[PDB]
Order: structure tokens, then sequence, then C-alpha cells
RNA sequence: UUGGCACCUCGAUGUCGGCUCAUCGCAUCCUGGGGCUGUAGUCGGUCCCAAGGGUUGGGCUGUUCGCCCAUUAAAGCGGUACGCGAGCUGGGUUCAGAACGUCGUGAGACAGUUCGGUCCCUAUCCGUCGUGGGCGUAGGAAAUUUGAGAGGAGCUGUCCUUAGUACGAGAGGACCGGGAUGGACAUACCUCUGGUGUACCAGUUGUCGUGCCAACGGCAUAGCUGGGUAGCUAUGUGUGGACGGGAUAAGUGCUGAAAGCAUCUAAGCAUGAAGCCCCCCUCAAGAUGAGAUUUCCCAACUUCGGUUAUAAGAUCCCUCAAAGAUGAUGAGGUUAAUAGGUUCGAGGUGGAAGCAUGGUGACAUGUGGAGCUGACGAAUACUAAUCGAUCGAAGACUUAAU
């Protein structure tokens, strides 16, 4: 695996916080490497969301950070909440998959290759 | 630790013949025609 | 087949008849010795204090007081100078490697039975 | 006398006759086929080549070495073979006993020869002048500067310069070695697998050039 | 793994209780002993009596080292203390009544008396 | 070595010991071959040939040296700016402080002691260790190669047998060769024993937070503690220096005359060493002499090639690791298992959550070797290697066979 330049206590803050935020916007803009390594832990995530039991929502609970979304008409639920109820369900005929990556070209600070990292 | 003598045109350029930047990997875009770096999204449209 | 092999190889030399068991049993070993006449068999008695990962490769490990003296064998499970074994009484353990157990002499090296 | 192309799985261990573990390398030697005779008058030097494993065939607009390109589908359909991936030759042998197109099969070795298996040592990179040459390095404490560099790399004024071989700082591995006097211990003919005594060089899913002893 | 200045526990009533080694013997830079091998020490603890006395240098060989040795078969014999017997240049010990237990590898060293005159060979 | 001379260096050539790394001579310390002896063999002494390799760990002094304690087959002598400080130390010595003994009325002094006392430098060139690109090898390519050369190894102990034999009043005691094991050293590798394993498992303290109990997260060296997969590793596992040729050294001869004898010598022809050459391991056609084998590609405009673009082949680009500083090498790019995910498994950890039972409680038991599980093995196109683009031959003269 990676270490993307940064330490333990760091990096796994911002993993952790790198697929909360994407769960939440759906699409998202980062570098490379970070999208390579938020991969695997937004498609794990999934899979704790595609069992629903107890068990899953309360492990998953470990990685997403505590976040409210206002959705439409005012509804308000939180992180788990979503992956356990819109994301469930949108590929509970899939497996794997569950995300997409669409290199885009580097930036102007430095020459780091942004990339679109999105739920599929 | 330090240059004993100068180091002439000659050899300065010598030294720099492998310093140069390559030209970009780019291909024309299939929805636009403008060109797009391989593998990228090409920014004047959005396709692929 | 490229992954099998290693135990397709090795299937013809595992044994089945050794009994199942886990750390913190004392268990009672039978083993063959060749000496410069025979084959005397003889006993060794200890307590079970890990084992490893599996295949001909599995070795696990046997702890015992000789004379006020630690005394630790460790085998292989399929290696065939074992005659027999007996897991004498069972042992109620929370650990998968008992090193803790090279510091206590006397009753501080306690088992509970089942 | 013989040879065979194979690849490195792994290593286990093997309890022999009067219970000894025996070390082991399991090879995996499959489809070895002869490609070519060479012959003294036709080359300079008799022997012959074989190669191992089997590439897929040719394949307009391939990418990869995982298909023939069409050089080499021709060398191996003239021996009516499939390409193949590892081709090495072998001059201990003698060629009138083999012939073009043939099958070299893992039953060549019986138990208890005797062969040198020769492969590429594991690359390590670059490595420094101690890892890489053994290189006892200086003190750790007492106010020492000097911890893993080599030390002088030459003299003084005589001989002002640094003499070739002075054991410096480079890139370990990637080095042909050959082991000798190990042994086969079971020729396995369905799985296609020559067991060696011992280890043998480099990575996992390698190349070894099994033959037999020249001492 | 025994090394020069290193303590090691007699296993005899010859009259040390606790004694260092100053050489391995067995060839010239040879670092290391292990069960079976014949070393130099001077004794650093002897009882009141005994026929070895305190500051003597004496050849003695090893028993029963903590590093423990490989056995042909995959077998491992380790032990939980360094010791060592005191030996009278004929493989033969001065004690007769040796304590703990002995490594089966002193079979082979001929050190048979000191084999016979054990608790536990192993 | 102690000196003599004052020839280069005072617009600076760091000086002694130790550490790291060596390299070369041989007037050889061990090992190999011999002549001998006031050599019965083991013993020793002497001289000759031999430099291939090897030629310890400590106590004491800043010490080189030397002495001492244990070993070893031996613990060699020297050169290299008394090798090596833009590689290291700075104990001694040689700044300023201080102090004792001595000399001086005194300031101060002593190569008399003593305690303390700042070791700077980002490597341009040559050199050296690795690693790329260009071009040449009379076409363009993919693979296999011979070996001109070059480098690496090169050490040796003990035991048993022959044999208690030869030889010995005895005491003692092989030569040869033929077996077996070591030491040191070099290599390769992780199956075993171990180490480490900061995205694996588990227990636990303080404190803050997800309202709350229960569950969990942040911080405290990864908070700590017990384990530990892959990888990387030694102290761990195998392997190696085994034979065997050819020419020799001191030496030993054979036939043999000058010199009808002799005599190793002059013709010739033998034997003889860890030494030389080969043998063994590795690199090697930039070996500009550029070598060899097999295969693949083969047209059509010229207005005359100083020709497009294309073959065969690669690369760009992208998924990667058995490879890696980068670039290279290697596994793959949809006609696809290259990597991620999913599913199953190995190995690791050790009995998840929620329930029900029992306890006043701290807790315990069954569910259920459960739950979790980074690199390890397999299957599966679910996601990404979609699209595209660049480079790349048409084969010279001369003479002889044809
Ligand atoms: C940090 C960067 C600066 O470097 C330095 O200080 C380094 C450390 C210095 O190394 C050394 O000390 N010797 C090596 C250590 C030798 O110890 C033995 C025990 C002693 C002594 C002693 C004797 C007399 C006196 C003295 O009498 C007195 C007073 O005051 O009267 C003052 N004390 C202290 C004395 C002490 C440089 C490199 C030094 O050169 C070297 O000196 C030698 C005299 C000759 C050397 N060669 C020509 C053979 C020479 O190479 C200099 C002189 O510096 C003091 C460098 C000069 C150019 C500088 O001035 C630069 C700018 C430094 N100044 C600074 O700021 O940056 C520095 C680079
Ligand atoms: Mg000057």
């Amino acid at each position: 695996y990676r270490k993307l330049g940064r330490t333990s206590d760091q990096r796994k803050a911002m993993l952790r916080d790198l697929a909360t935020s994407l769960i939440i916007s759906e699409r998202i803009e980062t570098t490379e490497a970070r999208a390579k390594e938020v991969r695997s832990v937004v498609e794990k995530l999934i899979t704790l969301g595609k069992k629903g039991d107890l068990a899953s929502r309360r492990n998953a609970a470990k990685t997403l950070r505590n976040v409210e979304i206002l959705n439409e008409d005012e509804t308000t639920q939180t992180a788990l909440q979503k992956l356990f109820g819109e994301i469930a369900e949108r590929y509970t005929e899939r497996q794997g998959g569950y995300t997409r990556i669409l290199k885009q070209g580097p930036r102007r600070g430095d020459g780091a290759e942004s990339v679109i990292i999105e739920l599929v | 630790a330090v240059p004993k003598r100068r180091t002439s045109k000659t050899r300065k350029n010598k030294r720099r013949t492998h310093f140069k930047i390559s030209v970009p990997g780019m291909t024309e875009c299939p929805n636009c025609g403008e060109y797009k770096l391989s593998h990228r999204v090409c920014k004047n449209c959005g396709s692929y | 087949t490229n992954h099998k092999l290693i135990e397709a190889v090795t299937k013809s030399q595992l044994r089945t008849d050794l009994p199942s068991f886990r750390p913190g049993d004392t268990l009672r070993v039978h083993v063959r010795i060749i000496e410069g006449t025979r084959e005397r068999i003889q006993v060794f008695e200890g307590v079970v204090i890990k084992r490893r990962g599996g295949g001909v490769s599995e070795t696990f490990t046997v702890r015992k007081i000789s004379s006020g003296v630690g005394v630790e064998r460790t085998f292989p499970l399929h290696t065939p100078k074992i005659e027999k074994i007996e897991v004498k009484r069972r042992g109620k353990v929370r650990r998968a490697k008992l090193y803790y157990l090279r510091s206590l002499r006397g009753k501080a090296a306690r088992i509970q039975e089942i | 006398t013989k040879g065979i192309l194979g690849r490195k799985i792994g290593m286990t261990q093997v309890f022999g006759e009067n219970g000894e573990l025996i070390p082991v390398t399991v090879v995996e030697a499959k489809e070895n086929v002869v490609l070519q005779k060479k012959t003294v008058e036709v080359d300079g030097y008799n022997a012959i080549q074989v190669g191992f494993e089997d590439k897929k065939a040719y394949k307009k607009d391939a990418k990869s070495n995982k298909y023939a390109n069409k050089p080499a589908e021709g060398h191996a359909k003239k021996a009516d073979a499939a390409p193949k991936r590892f081709i090495r030759e072998f001059r201990n042998v003698d060629v009138d006993a083999y012939e073009v197109g043939q099958e070299v099969s893992v039953d060549t070795f019986v138990a208890g020869d005797v062969i040198d298996v020769t492969g590429v040592s594991k690359g390590k990179g670059f490595q420094g002048a101690i890892k890489r040459h053994g290189q006892s390095r200086g003190p750790m404490s007492h106010g020492s500067h000097f911890h893993r560099a080599p030390g002088s790399v030459g003299m003084a004024s005589d001989a002002s310069r640094v003499f070739k071989g002075q054991k410096m700082p480079g890139r370990m591995g990637g080095n042909t070695v050959t082991v000798q006097n190990l042994e086969v211990v079971q020729v396995d003919t369905e799985n296609k697998v020559i067991l060696v005594k011992g280890n043998v060089p480099g990575p996992k899913k390698g190349l070894v050039e099994i033959r037999t002893s020249i001492k | 793994m025994i090394q020069q200045e290193t303590r090691l526990k007699v296993a005899d009533n010859s009259g040390a209780r606790e004694v260092l080694t100053i050489k391995v013997l067995g060839g010239s830079g040879r670092k290391t002993a292990n069960i079976g091998d014949v070393i130099v020490c001077t004794v650093k603890n002897a009882t009141p009596g005994g026929v070895v006395k305190k500051g003597d240098v004496v050849k003695a060989v090893i028993v029963r080292t903590k590093s423990g040795v490989r056995r042909n078969d995959g077998s491992y014999i380790k032990f939980d203390e360094n010791a060592c017997v005191i030996i009278r240049d004929d493989k033969g010990p001065r004690g007769t009544r040796i304590f703990g237990p002995v490594a089966r590898e002193l079979r082979e060293g001929n050190f048979m008396k000191i084999v016979s005159l054990a608790p536990e060979v192993l």
C-alpha cells in the first residue's frame, strides 16, 4: 500500500475524512494517489452497507465521520443513514466496482495529477 | 569541495544536452477535435 | 494447477491419526528414539506453548520442568518420530502463545481443567 | 547429461527416510521442448535449445510479451511447438540422444542425482557499502561521525587515484548464481515438479536452469 | 550461543557455584559454543571447601545452553539457563552428583561419564 | 631506525596513536616441495625453492613498542606523505586557566609532571562503484549465442584406519592413502529457530467527544502491554573452495661425451610444489577485428533516389512488480486477470455484536475456534488499463569463385 507522504495518524484521519466527504458528495476532486487509496476504503464501507445488520452498522461507524446532510424538503439524516438506506439499495445487485476514476490534467500550483473519484 | 576551475561554455552546453522538456502526451479528442492529454478528460468538452 | 501443487505434493506426507489440541494443554508425547541398539520408545510430558503455520510446516512447542530447570522442545506435527500422542488433560487459557510461563514456577503456573 | 528449464514456486520441507527434515525447493518444469540441435559444423559447438512455458499465439496489435511476435512464432513452428516464454540451451548434454521437437520431462531426473541450479538473484536495489559488501561499520558512539560509509578509498600521493575494484556503493542483485552439488529428493511426473534439496536463487515465480553437476 | 565473558552456572558438586568463560576451544577465531563444546573459564563463586577453589583456571564442557539446539528431525531443545560442568582433561567430571538435566548431544562428544552421572538425558 | 645536507613546500604540504578500507614486496610466520643433519620415526636445528591463501581475543599504558593471560597451523618483517582526518576519533602532543617540584631577585621558565580545554567545507575535473541515452557494427528487426580478454575463488585443523604396525632395551612412535567431521571465510535463500513488522488481532490507564448506559472514535512515543502476516533479515537454513589434466621451481634422475674414466648436460628425455596454465564461478563482440546460429519483414513512386510512408518490430500513453533513486528490467492493456473491489481460502489473533441463563455487584457461560484479518493462494470483468498518436527497411563499391 501507499503512505501518501504522511504519518500514520494523519493518514488514517485523512483517508476516513476523504471517504466521508465522498459519501456526502458522490463525486470529489483530488490527486491520483489519494484517490487510488480512498477507493478501497469507500468500497469496503459500501460493503458494510450492503448487509445492514447491526454488527456491520456498528463496525462501519468506526470510519465514517459524524456529519449531517440537509436533503430536499429540509430532511436531515447522517452519513451512516445515507450509506445504509440510499446507497445499499443502489448497489444491491452489483458485485464490485462501486467507484470509478477519471484522470484530469495537472493542476497549476503543483504538477499533481488531479482526478475526480466518484461513486458510480 | 569547490570548483577547481571554470566550466567552459563547451562543457556547460555539453552537460545539458539531455536537459529538456518532452512534448506532452497529447491526442485528439473524439467529441470536439481539440487536443487533450491521453487518459485524461478533455477540458474543453468534458468527455470520457 | 499452480497453487494446490505444494499441498498436492505434501499430502502423501501428512498424518490424520494425530489428535486435536490447543495451547495450554498438558500432553504426553511418545517418541521413537533410535539409540545404538534399537528404537526404544520414551515419553515426554509438557504443556503446549504454541503452534505455527499449517502444512508440513506446523510446529508446536511443549514445556516442562526437569530438575527445577525449565526445558522446552519443539516438534513438527508430521515428523514420523512420534508413535502416539495423548492430550492428557485440557486447559483454559486466553492466549495463542504462552510465552509468559518462562518467568513463573510452582502454583503460579496453574491451569484449570476444561 | 540432463537439463530442464523450470521456475521456482517456493520452499517446503520433506521428512525423508530415517526421519530427517530435508529442506526442499519445489520447481515446476512443464512442456520443456527442444527447438534446435546446434552442431559443430553448422554453428561451431554442439548443443540443444529448450523452450519453457507457453506464450499465447500471435495477434495483431499486441502490446505485451504475453503473445508471441512474428519472429518467435516462426522459430517455434519449425519445431512444431507453441511459442514459449524462456529459451536456454545446454552444452553438457549429448545431442545424438535428443531430437528436435521432443518434450523434456521432469522424469529425466531420478531420486538422488546431483544437479546445479542456475538462476538469478533477488534484487535488493541500491545498497550501501556494508550490506552490499559485508563491511564492518564504525563506532556508533564515543563521538563518531562514521556510521556506515566505506572507509578510505585509497592511499595518498602514491596512487593519487582509487584502484579498480574498491568495493563502493551500488546495485545489489540481478546476478546469475550457480549453487553446486544439490540433489533431487523426488520427481513428481503428474504435477510436473522436481524437488531439490536446499534453496535456490531468485524471486518466487522466477527461472532456474537445472542441469547435472560438472564436478 | 556462548562467547567469552559469559557467566554460566556449574552443574556439579565439584566446588564451583558459578563461573565465567575466556575462550572457546576449537579454532582460530571461533567465537561461540553450544552443548557439547569445551571452553576455558575461571570460577567466581566456590563452595567453602570443594576440590576447585575460587580464582582457578579450568577446562569445562557446556551443557544446556538456553539458546538450545536443533536436532536432525526439526526438533529443538531449549533450556531456561546456561550451565557447564568441569572436566579433568579426559572428558571426565570432578563431582559425582551432577544436578539438572543434560542434553542427549553430549553422548556423541563421548562425555559419557557426564551422560551417566546425570538426572535426565534429553 | 638514529642522524648529516638544506634541494620543493612558511600568500599553510594537519605530525602521534586508534577506527574503516586496503594494496604491494619477500630477506616466509603457517601451509606445499626438497638437499641435509651430530636426522632411527615423532622430534627439532640448518639451507634451498617458493608471495596462492591464511596470518586470534583480551588485561596494562594516549601510547607505537613491550610485558602478561588464554588460544591457534601460524599469531611474519617491511613499503605505501613512519598508507588512509575534503573517510572518523582526538586519549598523547603544541595556545590562552590552574596547580605542585625545580631554576630565576622578577616578569616568567622547563619537551619535568598534573586537571581542563570550538576537528569547518552543498565535490567542478581526473579517479572509482553502479546505472541510462546517442551513434557504429553496408537493410530493418525479435530471440539464442562462441569467447579475444577480464574479474572471483585459492586457507586449514582434529579424530579414526592402515597400526600400536614400521622404528624402537625401552619410553615412545608414521610415511604414505582412505575415511569421517570441524574452525575461519564467500555466496544463495526464508521451509525450520529467531528478529522486525507505525493501515493485522487482542487487553488495558487518564482524558475529551459522538446526548445517555452499553458500543466506538481522537490524544497521550504506535499511550502502554501480549502476540503477529507478507516483505526484509542472522545468530537460521543449503551450498562452495572437489577432482583432474598440461608446462615448470629448488630437487631427483636416465642415457651420454668433451675429458676411451667419471659425470644431471652439451645434444635428448625423464620426473617433480598450496606456485604457472587449464580445469571451477561470474562479466564479456565499443573484441571499431565490432564475430556465429535460427527465424521474421520484402513496394512503388522515381524522372533518377539526399524518395514518401509503411512492414517485421518497438515506443508514446496507461494497470502493475519477481524489478526499481530516476530512467532501465520484467508482468499486463478489453480479442484483458495487470491492479483495485467482490467471493472462497491460507496464515495471524483468540471466543465479535445481540440475545438468554446465573450473580447484589465486579463478572461468567452457550450461541460460535465465533468475529476481525495489510502485502499471501485461487475464481470472477464489477471498476480502471476505453480513444488515439509517433518512430521504424527497400539493402555501396572492388576482385575472385560463380
Ligand atoms: C566552525 C567553522 C570555522 O572553522 C573552524 O573553526 C575549524 C574548527 C578550524 O579547525 C581547527 O581548529 N583545526 C583543526 C583542529 C586541531 O585542534 C588541535 C588542538 C588545538 C588547538 C589550538 C591551538 C592554538 C590556538 C590559538 O592560538 C588560538 C588563538 O586565538 O590565538 C585559538 N585557538 C582555539 C587555538 C587552538 C578551522 C578549519 C581553522 O583552520 C585550521 O586551523 C589550523 C591552525 C591550521 C589548519 N591547516 C592550515 C593546517 C587549518 O585548516 C581556522 C583557522 O579557524 C580557526 C580556519 C580559518 C580559515 C577561519 O577562520 C574560518 C573562517 C573558521 N572561522 C569561522 O568562523 O568559520 C570557520 C570555517
Ligand atoms: Mg596557495
